[PDB]
């Protein structure tokens, strides 16, 4: 298998901030990397494929980059609906593996 | 517009066998696609379990579950199915059915997912 | 170990089963 990691597992920002998740892999998986957004409750939603190519219906603010071991998902301006869980997944070889997931929430919380 | 819909029972007994079926509502099962099943638990996490090719029928599973997982496809009914045995309650999770398009020589992302099916292994109600 | 490779995927471009049945007829 291929160890898929993701940093940070947690992150808090507010509307307007450029946030960035990073995704690491054991081996050089070229560009065979996809990003999914899962608003808890419903099922995952693909955002990026080939690391730097976004699906249909994906706002332009979302961005992806990377070509090997470490990749980046980059939201250029946060929004009320982006406060979801973000998974990165490699499909370079089987077994197909996902990252641990990265949390993204709002402000003014009981903590 | 491919649309996937899981089915099957969400009521299971420990150390047994579950059967789920994914009705495809946008493309033929016997196509140049790959029909996958995906497993999501809070602690065990989002895990790939299996896949089967619409044309070749080649099957592949996770090293952990290959020993206790089975793949199938019924094109006559335009569905594909999976069945996992020795169902320890730790396997209790959400099970999505997805698919991968493919290039000439390799697969692609999971472009389409089903709503997800909650199958729990226990002798009680919920 | 034996894994899912490109030959398998390239083979998924053809439905050999259906036409092998056409032969058995």
């Amino acid at each position: 298998a291929i160890q898929m990691t993701q940093s940070p597992s947690s992150l808090s920002a507010s509307v307007g901030d450029r946030v960035t998740i990073t995704c690491r892999a054991s081996q050089g998986i070229s560009s065979y990397l996809a990003w999914y957004q899962q608003r808890p409750g419903k099922a995952p939603r693909p955002l990026i494929d080939s690391a730097s190519t976004l699906e249909s219906g994906v706002p332009s603010r979302f961005s992806g980059s990377g070509s090997g071991t470490e990749f980046t998902l980059t939201i250029s301006s946060l929004q009320p609906e982006d406060f979801a869980i973000y998974y990165c997944q490699q499909y370079y070889s089987d077994p197909f593996t996902f990252g641990p997931g990265t949390e993204l929430e709002i402000y003014r919380t009981v903590a | 517009q491919v649309q996937l819909q899981e089915s099957g029972p969400g009521l299971l007994k420990p150390s047994e066998t579950l059967s789920l079926t994914c009705e495809v509502s946008g493309a033929s099962i016997s196509s140049s696609n790959w029909w996958n099943w995906i497993r999501q638990s809070p602690g065990k996490g989002l895990e790939w379990i299996g896949t089967i090719g619409g044309n070749s029928g080649k099957i592949a599973s996770s090293p952990s579950l290959e020993s206790r997982v089975i793949m199938s496809k019924d094109p006559s009914k335009n569905r594909f199915s999976l069945k996992m045995t020795s169902v320890t309650a730790a396997d209790t999770a959400i099970y999505y059915c997805t698919r991968q398009e493919q290039t000439l020589f390799w697969v692609k992302r999971f472009d389409v997912w089903g709503p997800g099916i909650l199958v729990s292994v226990t002798s009680a109600s919920t | 170990l034996q894994k899912l490779n490109s030959w398998d995927v390239f083979g998924n471009w053809f439905d050999l089963a259906s036409w092998i049945k056409y032969i058995q007829r």
